[PDB]
């Protein structure tokens, strides 16, 4: 965990999401690009209701 | 070092939009090889409306190193407190054989034309040999090498011009380089320039398309034939939009008006030209030499250089139709 | 028997040939006519480079025509340098900086370069002190001058000429030569192991054991110092020299026996941490052992006799010639010594002053100044299994046991079998009178 | 002297022209250019064939192609190749770096803004490094505002 920040909004893209309750991201990045659409699980145990997705706005959010 | 330094200044408003009629000056200090300096004297000129840049040119001490000019707006209407100030600094060219190469006109009409022969004066100041054994220059564009040209030197003059035939292929825009060789006691040492040669945008086959009736508003509905007119056998895509479409929003720029300019992006050296000893002028027009004579520095890859039904919709005649010499289509 | 010839690799622009090496196999001892032949041939190639020094990043700038880089902002002032010639750019045109006109000592050079722990000589130039840093630092000495500036690789240094002798005459430390630390960790080397010293001095007594011929040769010395300096280096960063990097940048990364051992060759196999420089006084002398018993035994004493300059004692050691001759004062002599009408001493003890030399030096490994180069922790340990596989070849095993105990050595090629006082010139082909031929003692191996 | 100038960057798949120029001298020599791989040691990419004669005023130039014969996978390939002169008279080399941009791209749409359920024609203008046509496969991907 160098400080840096390896953080460049030149390049326009989203940091790593806060998950619902009970957590559970797949594939854990540091940056995500825009468009790209991470998806959210449940830890043991729990069920995915309802639509179940995290997609990167142009802006930050 | 011994010739004049061409300045050339353009002012622009706030928003990248070009200012005419405007007067500017800059002030320098020259200073001596050894060491010290001297003051040069400040000179003032406005910026011409139709040219749209404001010139000046300055003869330096042959022992100056670099020179730093300042440059400063002036208006009879502008305070002191709120105007506008850049300064700017420039390093001269470094030979240890102390000869340079320097080259004039180009582009100045302003670009240029196509078929014409054009001429440019050249000068070898502080040679350690008045007499050059022969010219050679090196026309590129598009990225590439063009043409490999060779001339001969006389004593005629101190200046000598050389003649250049333009091309085809050279359309959107290109670069020259004039490079001399001499032979030292020890090892030999080529000195060249190189200066950006905008000219005029022709395509290779002109392609001109003009409606068979001839008049200034067409009934609706009525049927008219459209004629597709080029000099070798094309291929044409046509498109005819309505003007309405833009329409939204803020101009909505224009379907291309910029392709050359962006075919101009092949270009692989930055600048105008003219670089540190014969390596740098090479390298920032594009190229890379391979002699005996100078050794070719490449800074490595790194390259700052950015900037540096109906009735009816649109949109129809949405068509792609072969064009052997004159072609015409009715509807 | 010398080895199979080496291919050719990797063409050295910088140098402009191509060359090759041979390795050698068991070296000359008694005679035979020694193995001579050239071990490395060159050719000349066609140069791929510049010969220039090549570095990863720099995006702090500012890049000189070397490549150095020179990290911090050094552009124009004061020095200029960053290699040969100041390679400009920095200067100009913009004066100043580091005023006052400050004098650089007069030999920088020999604190920097390198030393060779096997041949015992100061092979090439490797730190190369002249790089200011951009700091001026300077230190004023007795007689001198003036101060004197000090460069940025040399952590500390300070004159240190006090107390006129006392020291050089508490010198000359009497020793008979004859038949931590410890002595055993001192043979697999790799730097200090307190290195200060521990035994010395630089071997030019390949002569004096051949000089060992025909004649029993018991040997005596006496020794002065006279330290005009005493310095030390930084040891956590420095800045090398352009012809060592140069070296040092173009090397293959993939691990060669024969191209990385000549780096030891031309660089040398260490490079000096503190340590002093000035000059000595070293003489050793040559007797026969048949006339210590005629002309008296004299142990402790007669080595008091070594002093005279500036009838028992009265006229000996090297006669002048006939006011000695009785006495004998036989036979050769050699000059051991190292740096630099009436008073012949001082004439060169002034000359020292002007060409000084390295006198007590303590040495770190040269493999630990390949720190921050392009590929450097690869080159690092590529050096460390050379030098392993270069120390080899000079270590003695293949010069094969010397009669009457006598102990092989190794110098160049040949080993020239160095044999124990009582024994009957070299080779060990005779005894002496004192009939003991027994010991033989043993080693590896 | 035998300067020869060449492109500070090669482009893959492209005709890139290398010249050369000569002092001269009473007798005519033949030239020989060429652009072998890193591994020089062992390949050759393609090779130019030049003649010299006072007609040619000892200057001249020949193209040179580099085509898609590079290694597969280990994306980027290459990144550099070297530079090769064979003369009578002198002989030398040079490394240079390779770049896969080649030729120009024109998308061109029918209409600048389009309304919801409606088609969009799209037609692309395909180029050469010498601008020529070039005839080759191309792929089109459409992006949404988000
Ligand atoms: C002489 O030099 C050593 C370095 O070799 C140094 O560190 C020590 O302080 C010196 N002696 C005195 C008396 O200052
Ligand atoms: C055994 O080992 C080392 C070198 O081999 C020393 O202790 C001695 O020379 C002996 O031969
Ligand atoms: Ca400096």
């Amino acid at each position: 965990k160098e400080v840096d920040l390896p953080e460049i909004e030149a390049d326009s893209g989203c940091p790593q999401p806060v998950p619902p309750e009970n957590g559970f991201i797949r594939n854990e990045k540091q940056l995500y690009l825009v468009g790209e659409d991470v998806e959210i699980s449940c830890l043991t145990g729990f069920e995915t209701v309802g639509y179940q997705y995290f997609r990167c706005l142009p802006d930050g959010t | 070092p011994g010739i004049p330094y061409p300045i050339k200044v353009q002012v622009k408003d706030s928003l990248d939009q070009l200012v005419g009629g405007v007067p500017v000056t800059l002030n320098a200090q020259t200073i001596d090889v050894n060491q010290e300096t001297s003051d040069l004297d400040p000179s003032k000129s406005v910026t011409r409306v139709d040219d749209g840049v404001a010139s000046f040119v300055l003869n330096l001490p042959s022992g100056v190193t670099v020179l730093e000019f300042n440059v400063k707006t002036d208006a009879p209407d502008l305070p002191e407190e709120n105007q506008a100030r850049e300064g700017y600094r420039a390093i001269a060219y470094s030979s240890l054989s102390q000869s340079y190469l320097y080259i004039d006109w180009t582009d100045n009409h302003k670009a240029l034309l196509v078929g014409e022969h054009l001429n440019i004066i050249v000068t070898p100041k502080s040679p350690y040999i008045d007499k050059i054994t022969h010219y050679n220059y090196l026309i590129l564009s598009k990225g590439k090498i063009i043409h490999f040209g060779t001339r001969e030197k006389f004593s005629d003059a101190s200046y000598q011009s050389i003649n250049i035939p333009v091309t085809q292929n050279m359309v959107p825009s290109s670069r020259l380089l004039v490079y001399y060789i001499v032979t030292g006691e020890q090892t030999a040492e080529l000195v060249s320039d190189s200066v950006w040669l905008n000219i005029e945008e022709k395509c290779g086959n002109q392609l001109q398309v003009h409606l068979s009736p001839d008049a200034d508003a067409y009934s609706p509905g009525q049927t008219v034939s459209l004629n597709m007119a080029t000099g070798m056998d094309s291929w044409v895509a046509l498109a005819a939009v309505d003007s309405a479409v833009y329409g939204v929003q803020r101009g909505a720029k224009k379907p291309l008006e910029r392709v050359f300019q962006f075919l101009e992006k092949s270009d692989l050296g930055c600048g105008a030209g003219g670089g540190l000893n014969n390596a740098n002028v090479f390298h920032l027009a594009g190229l890379t030499f391979l002699t005996n004579a100078n050794a070719d520095d490449s800074q490595e890859n790194d390259e700052p250089c950015k900037e540096i039904r109906s009735y009816f919709p649109e949109s129809w005649l949405w068509e792609v139709h072969l064009v052997p010499r004159r072609k015409q289509l009715q509807f | 028997l010398l080895g199979d010839f080496g291919p050719w690799s990797d063409c050295d622009p910088c140098i402009e040939k191509q060359s090759k090496v041979r390795s050698v196999l068991r070296p000359s001892q008694f005679g035979g006519q020694p193995c001579t032949a050239p071990l490395v041939a060159f050719q000349p190639c066609i140069p791929s480079k510049l010969c220039k020094i090549e570095e990863a990043d720099c995006k702090n700038k500012f890049r000189c025509d070397s490549g150095r880089c020179i990290a911090r902002k050094l552009e124009c002032n004061g020095e200029n340098d960053c290699g040969d010639n100041s390679d400009e750019r920095d200067c100009g045109r913009t004066k100043a900086v580091c005023t006052r006109k400050y004098n650089p000592i007069p030999s920088v050079q020999l604190m920097g370069n390198g030393f060779h722990f096997l041949a015992g000589e100061p092979r090439g130039e490797v730190l190369d002190n002249s790089f200011t840093g951009g700091i001026c630092k300077t230190v004023k000495s007795s007689r001198t001058s003036n101060p004197y500036r000090v460069p940025a690789n040399l952590e500390n240094v300070g004159f240190e000429v006090q107390t006129a002798e006392d020291d050089l005459k508490t010198d000359f430390y009497k020793d008979l030569t004859s038949l931590q630390g410890g002595s055993s960790f001192s043979v697999p080397i790799f730097y200090s192991s307190k290195r200060s010293e521990n035994i010395n001095h630089n071997s030019a007594f390949k002569q004096a054991i051949q000089a060992s011929h025909k004649k029993d040769s018991s040997f005596i010395r006496i020794h002065k110092v006279m330290k005009v300096l005493n310095f030390t280096t930084k040891a956590k960063d420095l800045h090398l020299s352009d012809v060592f990097l140069k070296a040092l940048n173009h090397l293959p990364l993939e691990y060669n026996s024969a191209l990385y051992s000549r780096i030891f060759d031309d660089f040398g196999t260490h490079y000096f941490t503190s340590g002093s420089l000035g000059g000595v006084y070293d003489l050793l002398y040559q007797f026969s052992s048949e006339e210590l018993k005629n002309s008296g035994l004299t142990e402790e004493e007669a080595k008091h006799c070594v002093r005279i300059e500036t009838h028992r004692c009265t006229t000996n050691k090297l006669s002048e010639k006939h006011e000695g001759s009785f006495i004998q004062g036989a036979e050769k002599s050699i000059s051991l010594i190292r740096g630099g009408e009436e008073k012949t001493f001082s004439e060169w003890l002034e000359s020292v002053k002007e060409n000084p030399a390295v006198i007590d030096f303590e040495l770190a490994p040269i493999v630990d100044l390949v720190r921050n180069i392009p590929c450097a922790v690869t080159k690092r340990n590529n050096l460390r299994k050379a030098l392993q596989e270069y120390a080899a070849k000079f270590d003695p095993c293949q010069c094969a046991p010397c009669p009457n105990n006598g102990r092989p050595t190794l110098s160049g090629t040949e080993c020239l079998c160095v044999c124990q006082s009582g024994t009957y010139g070299e080779n060990c082909e005779k005894q002496s009178p004192d009939y003991k031929s027994n010991a033989v003692d043993g080693q590896w191996g | 002297t035998y300067v020869i100038s060449a492109p500070k960057i090669f482009r893959v798949g492209a005709s890139e022209n290398i010249v050369i120029q000569v002092y001269g001298y009473t007798e005519a020599f033949d030239a020989t250019i060429s652009i072998k791989s890193y591994p020089d040691k062992k390949f050759s990419y393609s090779s130019g064939h030049v003649h010299l004669s006072s007609e040619n005023k000892f200057q001249n130039s020949a193209i040179l192609t580099i085509q898609p014969k590079q290694l597969p996978g280990g994306q980027n390939p290459v990144s550099y190749v070297y530079l090769e002169v064979v003369s009578k008279h002198f002989s030398k080399s040079k490394r240079m770096p390779i770049t896969y941009d080649n030729g120009f791209l024109f998308i061109h749409t029918d209409k600048p803004v389009y309304t919801p359920d409606q088609s969009v024609k799209v037609r692309v203008y395909s180029l050469n490094d010498d601008l020529k046509p070039a005839k080759r496969e191309t792929v089109l991907t459409f992006i949404d505002p988000e």
